[PDB]
């Protein structure tokens, strides 16, 4: 199966990922498709942080789901 | 006898890009379109090592308020 | 017109009105093509909670104006 | 009696009853008596009046007698929503017939159409224009025409390419756009309206790229409707094959200008269009044997084209073009506008006056079930450009088509490419606000009764156990069976 | 710039946030009010939390004065309804767009840092006790939210 996610520059791009798929393989996808480093996506999913040690099938996320990429932010 | 000739022609082509549209992330441009500023009236895009593409017009002014990438945090160069 | 009242769950209830409709029309139409009746709703296009009683072209919705629906269950 | 003579006769005793309290009878008695009459006269016989007359006169169009069933139904407290009803429910009924029947394909819009301005009439003349009357038949009109999935929109769409079409010039300008705003009303009804895009656009596609649009005015006006009726999202990939169009003859005027720099114009007078691949309907490109002159055109204008815009990429549609071959046959000359495949099959008959089907398919490179289709538009159509041999109106492997030097026809130029989740979780809280307290056994019936989708057990206790996390439903202190609402 | 703004009003009418809507309150197009629905699976869920936006000159290159309207318990957000990102105020981006940050707000309402947190006295007990915090807050989001 696929998966979407909107990345930062308003395009849309197509992930094939399969659940059992950890969430760091799922950056460097993200990586090797526009080149965000590892440490610098933070995948958003109903407002939820997608964290790096976990996988989709973790999250509830099935097909023709959307992910949401934002920059790397932090408390205050 | 013998006659292979034609005598008018019509077709179509689809036109696509090399490899994306490459969106500029500040503007919000195409990069084939001008800059968002520039359009208001020769904006060149500009490259960087992480090979992102951003207008000339909008990089230069991002850069003069801070020298890093706004997707990537890598240091801005062109090739 | 049509306006797309799409949940949180990403689910895009299509909908039609006439630009004139109050908002309780709109209600009523999404109680008939998803099953919530009018007390639980509170629309939400484009960040202002759209109130009863308003009519649709106070908001200038158009065509494919996409709103937001959130269930409030206590809904009175 | 019938109904609608039972009607006259209804309408003649109220105003004798009415034209009697004027006479004699004192004032004071005027309501009573009224009320008494009608009651016993139709406050009694409501659905029997309704089942026997309503659904067949309906069905004649009777206006007069609709009118007084009306006026008269008014009078009875309930009488007028009683006439909702059965004629609600014939909306349902006779409005399923016209969709349900697959064999009716062929005359499935004008039905609804004419269907849809009949209801409609009986609205503005019979029942005086009732608001309530006009919401259920828009409510009626969106429940059968939705149980047909995706076939309503296509036909519809089918419908709206024949009216834009060159070949209707009967209807003028004027009664055209009236038309499509009729048939603006009835989109409106459709669910499937993604669907519809995709009809009509592969349509509007088919309508550009061969000059058979009737009205570049009536498509503009086309869209305006969709554009306001759905928004810019919805029509946003159509105006771009607009765009498209308008763009290619400004890209004409610069390629022209450069072959007549160039002293090595060939005879070929070329035009090519330019189109977003994002926006227009997926072609499957296919290879063809191009002739050297012909291979050479694309090549200077790819070039160019890629020379004032880098980064694209030309890919061409051979299958969309059409060219023009003037003949020499033995009783004059005659042109024939051909599409690439037949520009290229008609191309093999003239050295040879025949060729086998194999024989021009290694020629041009055709696939074999559209070369057929090809093959047969040059043997099989009104303008047999080749004989068939054995004749018939299907092509063989065996075929040697023989070139038509005796061609006849009337014409000079000639055409021949005729050829849940939360849902549950609304409905539990929902439900125990007004019972304050219930068990799981009513909770679970009312919910399968109160929700129109199938509810796993599994997936049912899951909404249960979360919505008592959230505090919105408290278990009994013994029973868990039990349920109390919370706030 | 206006331009930018006005295309990211586009985009965002076109292909709006799940669970996010920001618009115009009026004629001034640099005055947007946004609205934050409470991430499912938190103690916010089924609220509705009213933002108030505010561009400046250089939107594109600086960022928006976002700030909460509707009073929200967090250790990073105050009473006053004030928001101490750091992508706000130190690391902004132009490629972030409104639609971003507004996504990213709500995913920081289940993910604070008491560490360096701008409301200390809520950050004690959100570090020590996470069972007291999760129904504090759902008490505030249930009469502030609803
Ligand atoms: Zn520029
Ligand atoms: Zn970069
Ligand atoms: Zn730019």
């Amino acid at each position: 199966m696929q998966i979407f996610v909107k990345t930062l520059t308003g395009k849309t791009i197509t992930l094939e990922v399969e659940p059992s798929d950890t969430i760091e393989n799922v950056k460097a996808k993200i990586q090797d498709k526009e080149g965000i480093p590892p440490d610098q996506q933070r995948l958003i999913f109903a407002g939820k942080q997608l964290e790096d040690g976990r996988t989709l099938s973790d999250y509830n996320i099935q097909k023709e789901s959307t992910l949401h990429l934002v920059l790397r932010l932090r408390g205050g | 006898k013998k006659r292979f000739e034609v005598k008018k022609w019509n077709a179509v082509a689809l036109w696509a890009w090399d490899i994306v549209v490459d969106n500029c992330a500040i503007c919000r441009n195409h990069i084939m379109d001008l800059c968002i500023e520039c359009q208001a009236n020769e904006c060149t895009v500009a490259w960087g090592v992480c090979n992102h593409a951003f207008h000339f017009h909008c990089i230069s002014r991002w850069l003069k308020t801070r020298q890093v990438c706004p997707l990537d945090n890598r240091e801005w160069e062109f090739q | 017109m049509l306006i797309k009242v799409k949940t949180l769950t990403g689910k895009e209830i299509e909908i039609d009105i006439e630009p004139t409709d109050k908002v309780e029309r709109i209600k009523e139409r999404v109680e008939e093509k998803e099953g919530i009746p009018p007390q639980q709703q509170r629309l939400i296009y484009s960040g202002k909670q759209m109130n009863d009683e308003k009519t649709a072209a106070d908001y200038k919705i158009l065509g494919g104006s996409v709103l937001h629906l959130v269930l409030a269950l206590r809904g009175g | 009696r019938e109904v609608p003579e039972y009607l006259n006769h209804v309408s003649k005793r109220l105003e004798e009853e009415g034209d009697r309290v004027i006479t004699y009878l004192d004032h004071s008695t005027q309501k009573p008596l009224i009320a008494c009459v009608e009651k016993q006269l139709l406050g009694e016989h409501l659905t029997a009046i309704l089942q026997k007359g309503l659904d067949h006169l309906l069905d004649e169009n009777r206006v007069p007698d609709l009118a007084q069933m009306y006026q008269l139904f008014s009078r009875v407290r309930g009488g007028q929503q009683a006439l909702l009803q059965h004629w609600s429910e014939y909306i349902k009924t006779f409005g399923t017939a016209i969709v349900i029947n697959p064999e009716k394909d062929k005359d499935m819009v004008q039905d609804l159409l004419d269907f849809k301005d009949k209801v409609d009439h009986v609205i503005e003349v019979c029942f005086q224009k009732n608001e309530r009357f006009v919401n259920l038949m828009k409510e009626s009109f969106e429940t059968f025409i939705n149980k047909r999935p995706n076939k309503p929109a296509e036909l519809i769409a089918k419908h709206v390419d024949s009216k834009l079409r060159a070949g209707n010039k009967e209807a003028t300008d004027e009664e055209l756009e009236r038309t499509l705003d009729k048939i603006m009303i009835l989109f409106r009804f459709i669910h499937g309206k993604d669907v519809f895009e995709a009809f009509y656009k592969k349509d509007l596609a088919k309508r550009l790229l061969v000059g058979k649009s009737a009205s570049v005015d009536a498509e503009k006006s086309m869209l305006s409707k969709l554009k306001h009726e759905c928004g810019a999202a919805f029509t946003s990939k159509l105006e771009g094959m607009f765009k498209d169009m308008e763009l290619s003859k400004d890209i004409m005027v610069h390629f022209k200008q450069h072959m007549q720099n160039q002293s090595d114009s060939g005879p070929i007078d070329l035009t090519v269009n330019i189109l977003t691949m994002g926006y227009w309907p997926t072609y499957t490109p296919m290879e063809v044997h191009l002739t050297p002159e012909m291979i050479k055109l694309q090549e200077v204008f790819k070039a160019f084209y890629l020379g004032k815009h880098s980064g694209r990429k030309l890919q061409w549609q051979t299958t969309l073009g059409h060219a023009v071959l003037k003949a020499e046959f033995k009783e004059g000359k005659k042109e024939f506008q051909v599409s690439l495949f037949q520009t290229l099959v008609l191309l093999m008959f003239n050295e040879g006056d025949g060729f086998s089907f194999e024989e021009i398919k290694m020629a041009t490179g055709i696939e074999d079930s559209e070369l057929r289709r090809t093959l047969q538009s040059l043997a099989c159509g009104k303008a047999r450009v080749l004989i068939k041999s054995p004749k018939g109106k299907e092509v063989e492997d065996g075929d040697k088509f023989i070139f038509n030097g005796e061609f006849k026809h009337k014409l000079f130029r000639i055409k021949i490419n005729q050829i849940r989740q939360y849902q549950i979780d609304a409905a539990i809280v929902r439900i125990m606000k007004m019972r304050k307290t219930l068990g799981h056994n009513l909770l679970v019936s009312e919910l399968y009764n109160q929700l129109k989708f199938p509810v796993k057990p599994g997936d049912l206790k899951k909404r249960i156990e979360s919505l008592i996390d959230r505090d919105y439903m408290e278990r009994d202190k013994d029973n868990p069976n039990q349920y109390h609402y919370v706030a | 710039a206006l331009k930018r703004i006005h295309k990211e009003l586009n985009d965002l009418a076109r292909d709006p946030p799940a669970q996010c809507s920001a618009g115009p309150v009026g004629d001034d197009m640099f005055h947007w009010q946004a609205t934050i629905m409470g991430p499912n699976d938190s103690p916010y869920q089924g609220g509705v939390f009213f933002l108030t936006i505010h561009f400046p000159t250089d939107y594109p290159f600086k960022p928006p004065k976002v700030a909460f309207t509707t009073r929200i318990y967090h250790p990073n957000i105050n009473s006053n309804g004030s928001i101490c990102l750091d992508i706000l105020r130190s690391q902004w981006s132009p490629a972030l767009t409104i639609s971003k940050v507004l996504l990213s707000i709500c995913s920081l309402l289940c993910d604070p840092n008491p560490d360096d947190p701008l409301v200390p006295e809520i950050a004690r007990i959100y570090k020590t006790d996470r069972e007291k915090y999760n129904r504090i807050a759902r008490e505030w989001t249930q009469k502030y939210a609803m």
